[PDB]
């Protein structure tokens, strides 16, 4: 897995990567990918997340101190945060 | 000994734009390394 | 003089919802064709 | 069509004289019955929708 | 009497092992199989590939669409004719 | 040198009728040789990578001992042809785009 | 939600915004009410629009048009008309009075009729019709 | 019935709002500031989002969230009356939520 | 034509059109003669 | 400016709003708002108060009959009481 | 039991802590938390208390000579004072 930018505890970075990869393996469309990646992590840790999946998107977003993750898998991109 | 606030969160702002698929921070799209990476994937028998 | 009475507090946090969508060149093309069609409908 | 486009009793009377009139035009020349039943049922439905509206 | 005659012709050639028609969401109607423990396999696996491929083709230039598709495995040629009403499958080893 | 051989294969394929394009993309969705510009390249690489891993998982799930050496999607404009060779130390799903209308 | 409701919604939106503004202004609305006979105040119509205007425009549009038709329609197909035919005047009792049918055939003045229908739609074989066998009649 | 991408780009200059829960003055100000952002920097889109949410940050709300792009997907939780999704230039599209 | 352009237009009519409903009464005069007229030719 | 529940004199609810809102714009954190307003509001009207400010709140508190405000202002609501 | 700040006797603090927590567990709504936390602790010691429950609020309070409590427990914020 490829990570370009993150500022958060690595012990749940492993949680993020194992949450995203089985999602990407299972479903076959990219709306339900951003559905699941929020949904299951939302029932895991916190009340609030936001998650983007696609290619060639631009964004500015206020960070969270220990919740900001920018994945990269197989020319398919994921962002999620609080 | 008499005042209170909740545990306040902290937030600044960060950016991200996605371009391409090189392995890691070994390589960067806005540089020359792409050429040499394709070179070391071009000459294997 | 004046006595003591008590009240409570009902705080409504602003309403929230969830929106999910997928932007792709096919979606965009179809919508513009629709926006153009209503233009002809308005014109006619 | 009259099912599609249905003081109240004046209007209901007028509707039903109109239905009588359809049959009178027929006179100058069994499903008769069932058409007439669904018509009257629909008119009563109009009346009870109104009656719940005033609540 | 043209649809069923074409089904009967197409199911009797030298390699064909099954013809399937499936609706929009599912419900494989008019299979051709002597048991139905693997029809449902086709019906819920393949139209994901058909509409995923319509995504791949159409994304490029939106005047474009998809019409057919073939997947040739080692021992099978899964040909799918996808379109708006349904998805259709014909299986054949050459 | 074999680099002349593979470039020669590109002119072998590309000398055929109607063949608009040839490109090679590896398992990490990054193109290696091209024939297109750079952005149609990267969008093919991403799209076809995801699509072909879904299709191979489909065929392997459907039957345990059967894999695919072939893939062919159709347009009304151009018949994209994907070939993969799933192996270790190499899995290079080359993809051609062609159509018999032109010329 | 359906496809012909969009047709009637477009026709009625054409009827209201009659000049062609693309937005329901108050004057065309009062024109529609005055064609229907009503000439209310210029403060109640404000409140009516302000409940229907969501965007702050003081003018309602097709999205708001179908929003109000959607809420009023689907909040409150063949169940009601066949139901309220005669048995829906009885409200889940299954016993219809013969005198209602005699009155119906009385008022509409029909030339020849024999009521053997109710004699030969009798499925409980008592002399009345429950609702399921009532649909079986229909 | 135009017959390429290019005649589509000749027609497609409008900025249709795909879906939006915003006040009309809210809508016009946000819509125009986003079109000025997209026309200002077509190449580098990161600093388009810089400009969009930092203007909305100082003026309208303390939290804001802008996403511009070419092809993507999203699922967000957003407080109501503050969501903008528009198609700009017949290709580029922008999600915007607080 | 003479026996089934009538009897597939006599069954195509619409009697009631779109208080003041007395106009309907007047309206239902008119088409009455219609069917009567058509019927005579078929007879 | 919206008030919800109150029984004070209208002149001092106007005084309360004009004390509170410009103080809200003056500061940026909201411990010190609820020090500054109550100290000022001691020195202006009457010799003892308590105030709370903030978001997502619940409370149960005793107000002398002629002293109670429930602001709902900038979606940072204030409640203040004797 | 996380206590940030107080100046007050300590077995009454024990009553504070348990009459906060079992009140939180018995109840399930935002207002009734501070309803119980007053009412019980009210009728036990003294007729005058004031109590606050929620998250992301804020207040200064004048120092109560011997009776002041603040909690922080399981993303629930509670204040008590005389």
């Amino acid at each position: 897995a490829v990570i370009k930018n993150a500022d958060m505890s690595e012990e749940m970075q492993a949680d993020a990567v194992d949450c995203a990869t089985q999602a990407l393996e299972k479903y076959n469309i990219e709306k339900d990918i951003a559905a699941y990646i929020k949904k299951e992590f939302d029932r895991k840790h916190n009340p609030t997340w936001h998650c983007i999946v696609g290619r060639n998107f631009g964004s500015y977003v206020t960070h969270e101190t220990k919740h900001f993750i920018y994945f990269y898998l197989g020319q398919v991109a994921i962002l999620l945060f609080k | 000994h008499e005042a209170n606030t909740n545990a306040v969160i902290l937030v600044n702002k960060a950016m991200s734009h996605v371009e391409g698929g090189w392995p890691k921070d070994v390589d960067y799209t806005e540089a020359e390394h792409t050429i040499r990476y394709r070179k070391k994937v071009e000459k294997d028998e | 003089n004046y006595p003591l009475r008590d009240r409570e507090t009902f705080t409504e946090p602003p309403p929230t919802a969830t929106v999910s969508g997928a932007c792709t060149q096919w979606e965009i093309y179809d919508e513009y064709i629709k926006d153009l069609e209503r233009q002809r409908i308005d014109e006619a | 069509m009259k099912r599609r486009l249905g003081t109240l009793e004046e209007i209901q009377a007028a509707i039903n004289q109109c239905a009588k009139k359809v049959l009178t035009i027929s006179k100058q020349l069994r499903r008769w019955v069932k058409a007439v039943l669904r018509l009257t049922g629909s008119v009563e439905g109009i009346k009870t929708q109104v009656g719940e509206y005033i609540r | 009497s043209d649809i069923e005659s074409t089904l009967t012709r197409i199911q009797g050639h030298k390699g064909v092992i099954g013809v399937i028609i499936v609706n929009n969401q599912g419900v494989p109607l008019r299979s051709t199989f002597e048991h139905d423990a693997m029809t449902k396999q086709y019906a819920d696996l393949v139209p994901g590939l058909a509409d995923l491929a319509r995504n791949l083709v159409r994304d490029l230039d939106p005047q474009n669409d998809l019409e057919f598709l073939r997947i040739r495995s080692h021992k099978h040629e899964i040909m799918v004719a996808a379109k708006d009403d349904f998805v259709l499958l014909v299986i054949q080893d050459p | 040198v074999d680099i002349a051989a593979v470039d020669e294969t590109f002119k072998r394929l590309q000398s055929h009728k109607g063949v608009l394009g040839i490109i090679v993309i590896n398992a990490e969705g990054i193109a290696i040789r091209t024939t297109f510009d750079n952005d149609l390249t990267v969008q093919y690489a991403a799209l076809v990578s995801h699509f072909t891993v879904k299709a191979r998982s489909a065929v392997r799930k459907l039957d345990g001992d059967n894999d695919l050496k072939f893939l062919r999607i159709r347009s009304k404009k151009h018949e994209i042809m994907i070939a993969p060779e799933f192996e270790r130390s190499h899995e290079y799903y080359l993809v051609v785009v062609q159509d018999p209308s032109r010329e | 939600l359906t496809d012909e409701e969009m047709d009637m919604c477009r026709k009625a939106f054409a009827m209201f915004d009659k000049d062609g503004s693309g937005t329901i202004d108050t004057k065309e609305l009062r024109t529609a009410l005055s064609a229907l006979g009503q000439n209310p105040t210029e403060e109640d119509m404000f409140v009516m629009i302000s409940q229907v205007d969501q965007d702050g425009s003081r003018c309602i549009e097709f999205k708001e048009f179908v929003r109000v038709i959607q809420i009023n329609k689907q909040m409150s197909a063949d169940t009601l008309d066949a139901f309220v035919a005669l048995g829906g005047n009885l409200d889940k009792t299954g016993r219809i009075l013969v005198d209602k049918l005699r009155s119906i055939c009385e008022e509409f003045e029909l030339t020849v009729n024999v009521d053997r229908l109710v004699k030969d739609a009798d499925r409980d074989l008592n002399g009345f019709l429950s609702y399921d066998e009532f649909r079986a009649l229909l | 019935q135009f017959e390429d991408m290019e005649a589509f780009l000749r027609v497609a200059k409008y900025t249709l709002v795909k879906f939006t829960d915003m006040h009309v003055e809210m809508k016009e100000e946000a819509m125009d500031i986003c079109i000025t952002a997209v026309e200002k920097y077509p190449n580098d889109a990161e600093k388009c989002t810089q400009m969009i949410k930092d203007q909305m940050d100082k003026k309208f709300g303390a939290p804001w969230h802008v996403v511009v792009g070419k092809g993507f997907s999203y699922e967000i939780t957003y407080e109501v009356r503050n969501l903008l999704y528009i198609y700009v230039g017949g290709r580029t599209a922008v999600l915007l939520w607080k | 034509n003479r026996v089934d352009s009538n009897l597939g237009a006599i069954s195509s009519t619409l009697l009631v059109e779109l208080e003041g409903f007395v106009e309907q009464n007047r309206f239902q005069k008119k088409q009455a003669e219609l069917l009567a007229i058509r019927n005579e030719e078929v007879r």
